């Protein structure tokens, strides 16, 4: 439950913990992935 | 001049974010469905 | 043993009043709360350094 | 004309809104962030 | 022609859209309040 409730704005997650959990590990247990203001204004909608 | 072209490039790209939401928001009725006829 | 028992439920009832606390810390926002300079300068700088939380 | 405005406004308004919002939910992370230390 | 009138149209409904949902969200956190002052 700590893991799943995990975001960028508390955690960093390792790039070994990436690569076991998403890489090896799943496989191995058979389970696989799937005007100016104007435009200043869209360049900031599209950002965020 | 390259305003209209990046007010253009946004907009497109809220587009197609719209569309990717609406597609998942969607396949997670159906998983919603499922679960109910069971 | 019922010694220990004891000083464990203690330690438990602690733990109650402290989690209602942190819960209540939890869901503040600024539409209901705003954070002192103080609550800042301590809980995200200084604390959590000392507990290896970066 | 008046239509340019009004789209130039709205625009302008979205993205104040987006903007308060950014700062909203961040204030809020920090209280999060702040539980989560104690 | 009539697509830059519509494109205006839509951004107005967007802008007002928006405001609703703040007006309702604002209401919303009144009631909260309402029930901590309690
Ligand atoms: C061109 C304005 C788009 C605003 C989208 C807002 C989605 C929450």
């Amino acid at each position: 439950l700590n893991v799943h409730h995990r975001s960028p704005r508390t955690h960093t997650m390792p790039t070994w913990v990436r690569r076991v959990f998403l890489d090896i590990v799943p496989r191995l247990l058979l389970m696989k992935r799937p005007l100016t203001r104007a435009v200043e204004g869209v360049q900031y909608i599209a950002d965020h | 001049g390259c305003g209209l072209r990046e007010a253009v490039d946004g907009v497109r790209f809220i587009a197609d974010h719209m569309r990717s939401e609406d597609d998942d928001q969607s396949v997670s009725e159906d998983w919603k469905y499922v679960a109910m006829v069971i | 043993v019922g010694k220990y028992l004891m000083f464990t439920m203690v330690l438990v009832t602690f733990s109650i009043v402290t989690s209602v606390c942190v819960l209540n810390v939890h869901h503040r926002s600024p539409t209901t709360h705003t954070m002192a300079p103080w609550v800042k300068v301590v809980f995200l700088e200084k604390l959590p350094a000392l507990l290896f939380m970066q």
